């Protein structure tokens, strides 16, 4: 009867369909590589007590030698990168970057826009639906570690069906007390604390005894193809920086607590294979954004 | 870096005349350097001792 | 970029002869033409910068499939350097030159019902500069002569006084008029003033500066053609001659 | 419910989207610099008895030598400056000046057209809306100093809502007699003559006692980024000259008493941020127009 | 019976009693001179397309050269100038700058430091007290031009007393319709539009008939000793900048629309002669604050 | 009415006021730089089968050669680094290390003591207060992810007021079931799963219907200026080690699970901007402490 | 500047012998201490920066005319370079040097009945660094030994363990302890390389930095300017 679902999986907004070609991917890859040099040069400048390494690196990134009074922000490369990031997030984004600028910026470094060289593990738990009987209450909280608290007020033991989707590879389940769980139309095993499940096996049935509530903690692992320069720590920081600076405030879009929740949510949708490819490019662009903004701080408190 | 100290008399009663104008090379620079570039390049090549 | 660098009417008309219509089409999805958007301009403001998208831009935009959209994409190519997305045009049209589309009956396009006032509003004319407006009037004149609606060209010019003053003076069928023209139609070129690498606020202005800075790099690249230093290396067809004539005309 | 607004804030007309690129901005800055030297040449003409300083400066400005036969107009620079001003005011005004001419005029001087290296204080008082109950009458008068007169004729006291917008930095309220103003959902303070408010905090409630009329005088200060060569006194004089000369005479536009009212009205539009940049360039051009037309009146 | 007074003249808060000696006055005068050099050097740097003029002026002003990847705010000179401006406004504002810093900064230039070389004219009109009979309503609006609107209901020939104080030099009265005005125990002259009055002559009585509201517009002129470098345009602009930045956000203080009302309100209080001396030093400091802040713009919308 | 507040935001103890000058900040930056070289040299020593790289690195850090019989404490730099960490945590710490030692250790390397050239994001959720009516029970659990569980036993729907402070930049608010949330004096929207909020724009009200409990998860991000060499992975490891080592065992202090909870709690004091700079310097010291102790365990 | 530059117990005690009490006190009214204020630090933040005014800020503050006010003014001069405003002290006490006020019975001042805990609280001992703490304890020990209150000095040190660790090792009556003392008490001094001309957040930190930066210039250009005034005059 009752149906419960994860909050972050509901209504994934469409992603952009622009700047997804070979030349555009080279522009994103070049930006990440040159932004990395910007951070490294700034550290070296501090150690050597000379601004030459930073001035030299900023000249490659921004194609200009800065003046003292004018604030340093990155120039055309920063402008193009910031607007392209907006275009990836939603369809409604203006997408106002010319192709001449993209081609010129992609020619700064000899790098390849390969977004399928390696993989990464994304630990967000997808709970598509949890179907429960009438006298039982189910609440789902959390995304990185989902805690499903279920209480059986009914007279007899109830069966609750778990649907974790088909994208995730491994889901590990732990409970406050040992509990019974098995696949659809299969014998119930002995009560155990921990289960390791393949989400493709099928809907899973859990037995809820009458009495104290049972809380099941869930953890998932999904593998998504990403470039070899992908760094999850830098991507998350860039995602927060972009959200705070107001680059994602577009009409009719969904806001996610992490890039982990964003990429998994788009995966768990129709044409999700194509959506993930765009989201991966957005991830590397966000990684470039974080490195570039940390080396060139503008906001003051 | 620091400057070396003068004599004690010069520190107590010394005075120096200085001009703070640094100037600019723009009047020499701002021109159509097309014809004078070749002559300047020849002098540039001769500045460094040649093997 | 190459089209925006054409200064004379002879150079622009010669370029439209060589360039096929496929360069006017973009093949990229773009976005909706007229829409109020918030853009990021961090060099000046922290708050997002409001702007309105337009057809005359250096980026692809969605265009109508009819003959009206095809004409508009040609004009947007001449005045902005980038065209529109018109899906599934036949291969016969795409291989034809831009000048043939505007000044020949062999193509199957029917343009007799074109309204110049509607087109001028869609390709926003209050936003164009003087050189962009002159280029548009060249395209309108070529369409009028092919169609026989030369009177409709004159009534349109009389309704807008500033356009009549700056309207290029040539006969689309006589080459002698083209050679005598002294109009300057170069949107991009070598700048006498100092040009920096800073960004601009409006989408049109920022996109135009990208073309301006790109041309300077293209000017100093090896692809640029220096007449005073390599004139003997040029093919006889592409060499600058006084007797060069367009096909027909 | 009666809603009263400032007269100058209504229906801001669209501004021109032309001559805002780097080359055009350098042209306006060059015009301001060369018009400044033209005025100074008159004083340098008085220290001696010759007109060589004025002839020298006119030739730089106008690309032609002055002649006693004809009235000194200003040459090609005068026509460009006049037409560019018209294009700034309204989007319906044509962009007559070619970009080739502007680029040529911009090479006369070596100035850089950076219009965001300073700030200016603008004293127009933005009152978006004053909402009053049925029995009360509210009248708003003035722009530089807003005199809001409110009279309560009902049995009980009234609450009047003040909305000063979200752009002005500070607003100072002075009343004829002490009055109580508090922000929404905040306890009323004791009666004071003077209140200092930050408009971003929220709408303000004013308690109107029954009896004699209460008049509130408001003064606002707004900071807008301007070029360093900005001179507010010179800009205001040029605005009056351009209005008198008919540079702003074009259909479907709004007319303002001062450049203070013009820039604040544009800033308070739906997308007023993009209008302010064009308005600032117009002010710099108006500053050059004032200096040039005073040296060379026609 | 009824009494009316100008809003800006009510309860003038005390001014600071610090940084008023000869050495502190020399520090303020030095700051104004060096801040002016900063503005001119910025104009020269813009025209010359070089940073040489600005670096020389900033180095003299801040004892440090302009630094890349670091906003230029003015260094210790800016910090000292900003804090003394706050101290001048109110006693509640603290005294933070030590005496050693001021003496070091006062030695940069060779200014005289005199505060009584010249004079300035201030336009704030003081209406200390307007006394009205029982059936007359009086309203005072404005500071630069005071509009006094008076209505008489019933009876006839109400007598209104005007007290403009003793500090103001000349006061000019203009009426919407001709009116009668004379000093105490003097015959009433024929009604005329305008009057020229010396505020020291005494209280002024104006005859107000029944009906037909009569509005009197008053403009005043007051002379205050100021330095030769005093410029009212720069002082007023600096006053607004200081208010916007929050330098005057101190407890138990009064806020004014302009420096004109500030100096006049302090002059009309008790021991106002010694208050004006501190106000003039605040004016010169605000003049330096304006030119320094326009040369270096930290705030970005 | 009942008030619920976050555990980690209660009673932030005063931080130390010593070793925050330019000379001391250069010492911390030098300590981090030399500690990083110590870790790198040990790795190079393992790879090349020679102790030469480690001897050079230990000689610079400790001003003495390593010895087989003696223990590798780290020298006077290790003692100074431990002492400054103690002083940073609480104002009751001894703060014994003299200035002549601080200056002599800052001269080993040439690194600026700038602590404002970059920023870092701290994902701690500040929930200052959650006002609740009678019959409604509110529980706040967690700091990195704050889960708020509310249920009402009354007849009608209740209004729950949320205050997230004025420091956090954005707060993303996710509920177990769709719920309605709106600002003060604003219409309530249709129920939806997620909300993005700026904590600055006033308190927020959430409508709580009668029935099953509503669990709402909160996530916040705050930007704090930090040095370039800041590394949250290293700082958090150093925080745990110092707590394990008793460096923070001082009377009348509070304890925190992680460093981000510490920096946000001190940020939310009566005047929190005072403590942020001291806390940031403590973070860089902990990063140096973690690297040094891993190379030289005791 | 001169007092903060002394780096040894011998030099500090020698300086206090040659310095009159006039230098310790100041004639500027200043402001009342212990006030929560907002100051401007535009180097770092756009918003105003909170701080609390104290007696060791380095800026003259109002003080009472009792014995405690005079002692607190002396200690502030030693640890911050500037004293407080005590109205109308009198010529009799101004001519006396600082050490005689601290360690002599001929000044006519009753320095007994002095509470070191109250004085330490007023001087914000929790905010001063090791060198400032050391200098404060030196003044306390001199006062205690002159009035025969060595037990009260020991009791104060026992209650404050952090101050007991860094207590000075000299005995006021013995000269051998003074010469062999190895304490470092130099707040300011000529540094190797240089220090950036940048502001600091705290009132104490910024004022202390202003003393360090100006010490180099004061060191080179003080002899002639002081001599011009010293010539043709009689010392107090």
């Amino acid at each position: 009867a009752n149906r419960a679902t994860s909050a972050f999986l509901d209504n994934p907004h469409p992603v952009g369909v622009n700047y997804v070609d070979e030349g555009s991917r080279q522009f994103v890859a070049v930006a990440e590589l040159l932004a990395s040099k910007l951070i490294d040069s700034s550290r070296e400048s501090d150690e050597s007590n000379s601004d030459v390494p930073f001035v030299q690196a900023y000249s490659k990134f921004a194609d200009d030698n800065p003046r003292h009074l004018r604030v340093k922000t990155g120039g055309k490369m920063a402008n193009a990168l910031t607007n392209v990031i907006r275009s990836y997030y939603s369809i409604n984004a203006p997408a106002i970057v010319p192709q001449v600028e993209i081609d010129r910026l992609a020619s700064k470094a000899t790098v390849s826009g390969d977004m399928y060289n390696s993989y990464a593990i994304f630990n967000s738990v997808p709970i598509v639906e949890v179907l429960s009987p009438a006298r039982t209450t189910v609440s789902i909280v959390g995304s990185d570690r989902a805690d499903v608290t279920m209480l059986n007020t009914g007279a007899g033991a109830a069966n609750i069906t778990f649907n974790f989707g088909q994208i995730a590879e491994t889901v590990i389940l732990k409970g406050s007390v040992p509990f019974q769980l098995a696949r659809l139309n299969q014998p119930m095993p002995a009560a155990r604390f921990t289960y390791k499940l393949r989400p493709l096996d099928g809907p899973f049935i859990v037995v809820l005894p009458v009495g104290n509530p049972l809380v099941i903690s869930a953890t998932a692992a999904t593998r998504i193809q990403v470039p070899l320069a992908f760094n999850k720590a830098l991507v998350e920081s860039g995602f927060q920086t972009a959200m705070n600076d107001g680059l994602f405030d577009i009409q009719n879009v969904n806001y996610y607590s992490s890039f982990d929740e964003f990429i998994i949510s788009q995966y768990h949708a129709q044409d999700g294979i194509n959506r993930v490819s765009t989201c991966v490019i957005l991830g590397l662009a966000l990684q470039a954004y974080d490195q570039m903004r940390r080396a060139l701080p503008v906001r003051r408190v | 870096y620091r400057p070396r100290r003068f004599k004690e008399i010069e520190h107590t009663h010394g005075y120096v005349y200085r001009e703070l104008n640094q100037g600019s090379l723009l009047p020499l620079v701002d021109a159509n350097l097309k014809e004078s570039s070749s002559y300047y390049f020849k002098k540039l090549m001769s500045s460094i001792s040649n093997v | 970029m190459d089209v925006l660098s054409k200064g004379s009417l002879k150079e622009l008309l010669a370029h439209l002869e060589k360039t096929p219509l496929e360069e006017a089409i973009s093949y990229r999805i773009g976005t909706v033409p007229y829409q109020n958007v918030l853009i990021s301009r961090n060099e000046y403001y922290n708050q997002l910068y409001p702007d309105t998208t337009s057809l005359i831009d250096g980026v692809s935009r969605e265009g109508q499939r009819n003959v009206n959209g095809l004409i508009m994409s040609i004009i947007s190519y001449v005045v902005s350097g980038s065209g529109h997305y018109i899906p599934n045009i036949g291969f016969m049209l795409l291989r034809r030159s831009i000048l043939d589309i505007l000044t020949k009956h062999d193509t199957g396009l029917v343009t007799n019902n074109l309204n110049y006032g509607i087109i001028a509003r869609n390709l926003t004319v209050s936003k164009m500069n003087c050189e962009q407006r002159k280029r548009m009037l060249i395209c309108f004149k070529l369409l009028a002569y092919k169609d026989g609606n030369q009177n409709d060209y004159e009534i349109y010019l009389n309704q807008n006084i500033p356009l009549k003053q700056i309207a290029p003076n040539f006969i689309p069928g006589d080459m002698r008029t083209v050679i005598h023209n002294q109009d300057q139609l170069a949107i991009v070129g070598i700048p006498a003033y100092r040009l920096t690498q800073s960004t601009e606020l409006s989408i049109r202005d920022d996109n135009a500066k990208s073309y301006k800075l790109g041309y300077v790099d293209w000017y100093n690249s090896n692809s640029f053609l220096r007449e005073r230093s390599e004139f003997n290396l040029i093919r006889l067809k592409d060499r600058d001659t006084k007797y060069g004539k367009l096909n027909g005309w």
